[PDB]
């Protein structure tokens, strides 16, 4: 259990059709709180969570300046990468990066990240010791040797160890009423006959925050792996999440089946049954 | 370069009830590259005033987006989400099912 500040970036080259598209987002835990979209007239870093709107005018101008500097760097990197892979000048490519810090309950840095991908594949990542790089291929090794030359890992680590945690603590305090509130899932079980002798039990978990959750079906206390479907956790749109798991059972043996639900918002793990 | 086909979930923000205003969600995830066209269909017709989230992506670098609009279900109207992506030969359409 740790809070996290993370920024994510996507840069997509638009060969012939002008400059690349840059879309940047920032998150505290599972809560997005800022965006930057280069495809505006005069684009700016913008609030996407209520508790960051109180930030002063200097904040928004410096974050906007920071986004524009990253865009320039990303466009350079798109060119460089096109070269390393001897790729056509025609053809759109995609660069993605993420970076940020996990706050340890100690108050210091628990884990830090700086990772990147090109055309959907891992390219280079900062190692967990924050001192070295892992490179995916020989093109990425070229980036690695150069970033070693400028001691980039040490300089970025300083951001992670200092300001990254400083801003995360700030955000956590300003948005504490939502960011530090575990919304428990509202849960229930629905019944849908499949045939004259089988029916579907669907177990629902709704409106929970944070996203992480476990949801299983059991028959006589044993965990079910056949005749099931679990959907990926999905956003409700209001900042909370949803998940369901369905199992096909013999008509008349429904009560042998229990849905098991664990979530940070649940003091105890939940056991659920169809309740006609 | 890897390309990935979008997964699609269509669903409501809250348990649906006829006459009760609600939000219709089409969540597209797991796709690469990022260009993607997503429509919400009311009785086979593209709804206006559909908004979407800001492009983000998961730990495997594949993108996800939430498209959503306001709607009030009733026993007559049928809803679906229709997706176009470079990995798909023609649009993929998923109907809204009230039980999912
Ligand atoms: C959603 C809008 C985005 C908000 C604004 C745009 C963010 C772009 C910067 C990347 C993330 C933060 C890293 C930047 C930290 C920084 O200053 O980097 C020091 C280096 O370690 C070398 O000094
Ligand atoms: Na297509």
């Amino acid at each position: 259990g740790s809070h996290s500040l993370r920024y994510f970036g996507t840069a997509v080259s638009r060969p012939g059709r002008g400059e690349p598209r840059f879309i940047y987002v920032g998150y505290v835990d599972d809560t997005q709180f800022v965006r930057f979209d280069s495809d505006a007239a005069s684009p700016r870093t913008e609030p996407r969570a209520p508790w960051v709107e109180q930030e002063g005018p200097e904040y928004w101008e410096e974050e906007t300046r920071r986004a524009k500097a990253r865009a320039q760097t990303d466009r350079a990197d798109l060119r460089t990468l096109r070269g390393y892979y001897n790729q056509s000048e025609a053809g759109s490519h995609t660069l993605q990066w993420m970076a940020g810090c996990d706050l340890g309950p100690n108050g210091r840095l628990l884990r830090g990240y700086h990772q990147s991908a090109y055309d959907g594949k891992d390219y280079i990542a900062l190692n967990e010791d924050l001192r070295s790089w892992i490179a995916a291929d020989m093109a990425a090794q070229n980036t690695q040797r150069k970033w070693e030359a400028t001691r980039y890992a040490e300089r970025f680590r300083a951001y992670l160890e200092g300001p990254c945690l400083e801003w995360l603590r700030r955000y956590l305090e300003n948005g504490k009423e939502t960011l530090q509130h575990a919304d428990p899932p509202k849960t229930h079980v629905t019944h849908h006959p499949v045939s004259d002798h089988e029916a579907t039990l669907r177990c629902w978990a709704l409106g929970f925050y944070p996203a992480e959750i476990t949801l299983t079906w059991q028959r006589d206390g044993e965990d079910q792996t056949q005749d099931i479907e679990f959907v990926e956790t999905r956003p409700a749109g209001d900042g909370t999440f949803q998940k369901w798991g369905a199992v096909v059972v013999p008509s008349g043996e429904e009560q042998r089946y229990t849905c098991h639900v664990q979530h940070k918002g649940l003091p105890e793990p939940l056991t659920l049954r169809w309740e006609p | 370069a890897i390309q990935r086909t979008p997964k699609i979930q269509v669903y409501s923000r809250h348990p649906p009830e006829n006459g009760k205003p609600n939000f219709l969600n089409c969540y597209v995830s797991g796709f690469h590259p990022s260009d993607i066209e997503v429509d919400l269909l009311k009785n086979g017709e593209k709804m206006g005033k559909v908004e979407h989230s800001d492009l983000s992506f998961s730990k495997d670098w594949s993108f996800y987006l939430l498209y959503y609009t306001e709607f009030t279900p009733n026993e007559k109207d049928e809803y679906a989400c229709r997706v176009n992506h470079v990995t798909l030969s023609g649009p993929r359409t998923v109907k809204w099912d009230r039980d999912m």
